[PDB]
This record gives C-alpha cells, structure tokens and sequence, in this order.
C-alpha cells in the first residue's frame, strides 16, 4: 500500500505481460487520490488498453462467427451467448476505467495536458462501449464519447503546440470516432489532415523526450488518411 | 486494414 | 449431448484466444470419464499448452529480472515474490493436468498411440514442474518426468514408425529433458541424433496426413543438435 | 537460444 512500490510491481507485471496484475496495481495507485505523474498515467493507460483490447479482439471474432451462422439455430445460440459473455466483461472493464476517470483523474487534473489526456481516455472508452452498444443505450454512449473528445480537442488547440504527442493522438482517435462511430468520413479526413499538416510545419518544436511518439502518431494519421480516401 | 488509434497494441 | 456442446464451446474459445475458457471446457469433457477422440485430445492439449505457456514465459522474464537485480535488495525481493506468485499458478496448472492424466486419460488409453501421447504429456508437465522446483521435491519430480518419458519412449519404438510425429515429438522433448533438466548434453544429443537418423532412413513411411508435422519435428531435432554441438 | 519442444508456441 505504498505508491512507489505499487508502481514498480506494475512495471514488473508489464514486463511479464500480466496486464490484469498491472491494471490492478495502477487502479490501487489511482485510488490513493493523488494526481498521477506522467509515468503513472502512462502505466495506467497501457495496462487497461491491453486488458480491454483482448476483449475487443475476442468480441470481433465471436461477433463475426455469430453473423455467419444465421441458419443453424443451436450453433448461433452458442456464439450469441459467448459474445454476450465477452461483451459483459468488456463493459465492466470500460465502466471501471470511466469510474476512475470521473472519481479521481479528471477532477484532479491540474494542467491542460493532464486534462486533455484524461478526457481523451474518457472518449476512447465510451467509444469502445459504443462499438458494442445497440439501440436504446447507443445514443447516449456515443454522445458521451463525443462530448469528452470535443472538450479535449478544444483545450488542446488552445494550450498545446501542434506537435505535442497528446494533441496528435487525440486528433488520431477523434478522427477515428468520426469515421467509424459517427460515419462521417469527411470530418474524419479533414480532422486528421489538419493535425498532420500543422505538425509537419513545426518539426523544430519536437523534443527528444517526445519526438518518437509524435512522429509515430503522424505516420498513423497519414495511414488513416490513405486508407479512408481509397 | 483497420483504423489506427493511439495507444496501439490491443 | 453435453459433451459435443462443450467441445464446440472450446473451439469458440480457441478462435477468441480465450485459453482459460478453452481449457475449462475440455477439462469438463475429460471429466465425463469417456475416452477422448483425437480431436478432443488435441484441443485439450492446445488449451493447457497455452495457459501453462503464458506462466512459463512470465516466469522466465521475472526470473531473469531477479537475477539481474543482485545487489539491489528491494527490487530483487519484489521480483522473487512475484516469481513465487507465478510459480504457484504454474504449479496448480500442472497439477490440474497431471490429475486428469492419471484419473482419466492414461487409464482409459485403449490404444498404443493414445498411451504414448498421454505419457509424453505426463513427462512434459512434470518437466514444467521440474523447471521450477528446488530441493526436496525436485528429485521426485525429475523422476516422475523421466519415468513417464521412458515408458512412452519404449512403447513408441515398439509400435510406431520412426517418422510418426508423436514418436518424433516425444524424442524431441525427451532429449530436451536430458539436456535442460538432467544436464546431460551427450545423452540429449545422442537421443536426438538417433531419432533424426532413424526418420531419415525410412521416409517412405511418411503419410500425407502428417508428413508436414513429421518434417518440422525432424528440423527441430537437428536444430537442437546444432545448438548443443556448438556449445558442448 | 531456447530448446525446441513440440508442440510449440508458449
């Protein structure tokens, strides 16, 4: 129950690819109430990204099998029930992250960078809920994702330089929300193109600590652009 | 093939 | 029909890379007492290999970290205690399999092929325990692994062709047992060279259904030999 | 490197 010890256990878990352990450690760190440092923020992000990503991946495989099984009642009933089991796991995970974001991380974010990071995370995890929502709940979840992104977007355009890795990543995921969730390729493309072009024009502003993430995100922006236009 | 988000490696 | 429903659920789990679910399905299938088919045998095998493989892999990572933190007391103690947590998981998994093998699969093995498969499996999982044992229990664990492999080895040389992937895989794993667990490289090399050479001498016995597995295992045998003969 | 066992992929 010491902060630095739980963080070290978290990086041990990460090296062992035991991401449930790593996520449980940094939930414990977050629950101690203090604002997270950049390192702890990153370990909380990587942990839960891996925990939720396995379920997302499993969900897509089982969903596709249950789509292709339309004529065999007993097999479709089993694929459906398994997909819903994975779905419940995925929702509990997102709801876990989103609870930490509202109870601890967003209200404690002192500086714009922290605030934009946690609002990006809030949009990301509602987006994962949107990927699996249907009907009644889907409308409200999609809007929650959108409103989180938009606040992060506005704050980042006013306070962060265009090569800041968080601003770029926010643009990258927000564009994907417009493409895949809101079905608006126009806005997705323009929002990614703008972010790439304003970054490309100021590469003298890259620091050694952040140029690797910034240039990777830029490449991903352009790859999304190449995919969406063809 | 799919949409790229960051962080990756899901 | 609960068995066929459990089998279908296990292949759903495998498609989703949810190997805990996969293993729980095929434990349930095995516990129904009836001898497993080749399809069920392989899914029981694939499942527990992935669940145990995750812990072995994590165990080696943390074990190397606790070695590289000599002289850093607080970091090394944390690596050790984490390594011990993984070991407890690793041991419960192996003991779970070894119970299924002794309560169900070995006593129900009607055929020679099934018998050497499950005895190879018994040697494998005692070997995974051996990789992680220390002191008192290690002697007996090494012994169980050796005795399982040998019986499998003797049955397989008496009943299976030298190119059969189960016979070849058993020789591959038995050699690694001699090399890694008993620290006897000469015996490991000789057991691997002999198995490779007896396969090469009768390639007319390859079947089309299994020749891909047979030729890969032969290549792995020769790779182990090439690795061990440039050290020892 | 590592010792090959079969089946593989830990």
């Amino acid at each position: 129950m010491d902060k630095n010890e739980l963080v070290q256990k978290a990086k041990l878990a990460e090296q062992a690819e035991r991401y449930d352990d790593m996520a449980a450690c940094m939930k414990s760190v977050t629950e101690q109430g203090a604002e997270l440092s950049n390192e702890e923020r990153n370990l909380l992000s990587v942990a839960y990204k891996n925990v939720v990503g396995a379920r997302r991946s499993s969900w897509r495989v089982v969903s596709s099998i249950e789509q292709k099984t339309e004529g065999a009642e007993k097999k479709q009933q089993m694929a459906r029930e398994y997909r819903e089991k994975i779905e419940t796991e995925l929702r509990d995970i997102c709801n876990d992250v989103l609870s930490l974001l509202e109870k601890f991380l967003i209200p404690n974010a002192s500086q714009a960078e922290s605030k934009v990071f946690y609002l990006k995370m809030k949009g990301d995890y509602y987006r994962y809920l949107a990927e699996v929502a249907a009907g009644d709940d889907k409308k409200g979840i999609v809007d929650q994702s959108q409103q989180a992104y938009q606040e992060a977007f506005e704050i980042s355009k006013k306070e962060m330089q265009p090569t800041h890795p968080i601003r770029l990543g926010l643009a990258l995921n927000f564009s994907v929300f417009y493409y895949e969730i809101l079905n608006s390729p126009e806005k997705a493309c323009s929002l990614a193109k703008t972010a790439f072009d304003e970054a490309i024009a100021e590469l003298d502003t890259l620091s050694e600590e952040s140029y690797k993430d910034s240039t990777l995100i830029m490449q991903l922006l352009r790859d999304n652009l190449t995919l969406w236009t063809s | 093939r799919e949409n790229n988000t960051h962080p990756e490696w899901s």
